[PDB]
């Protein structure tokens, strides 16, 4: 897949033989005030090998 | 001639299928196109037997 994730904060190689796991959680990871913990890069020189 | 043949795939050339379509499917259709031209690269060895 190509994307913005996918492509500058964690590539996937064609052949992985796996998967992924997720599920929701909007209680732990959220606060009364802002929750501003979590960073992810969209700018890069070029592409990022998996 | 039987190098310009598409066996399926979008076209008959290689890297536009590489540099288009995903990994997942571009596998296949050049695993397609591959195995077609083999298929008449067995052929041809066949009829100068």
């Amino acid at each position: 897949q190509t994307g913005n994730i996918a492509d500058y904060n964690y590539k996937l190689p064609d052949d992985f033989t796996g998967c992924v796991i997720a599920w929701n959680s909007n209680k732990l990871d959220s606060k009364v005030s802002g929750n501003y913990n979590y960073l992810y890069r969209l700018f890069r020189k070029s592409n990022l090998k998996p | 001639k039987q190098l310009s043949s598409k066996f399926g795939a979008i076209s008959s050339v290689l890297n536009d299928i590489f540099s288009r379509l995903d990994p997942p499917e571009a596998e296949v259709q050049i695993d397609r196109l591959i195995t077609g031209r083999l298929q008449s690269l067995q052929t041809y060895v066949t009829q100068q037997l």
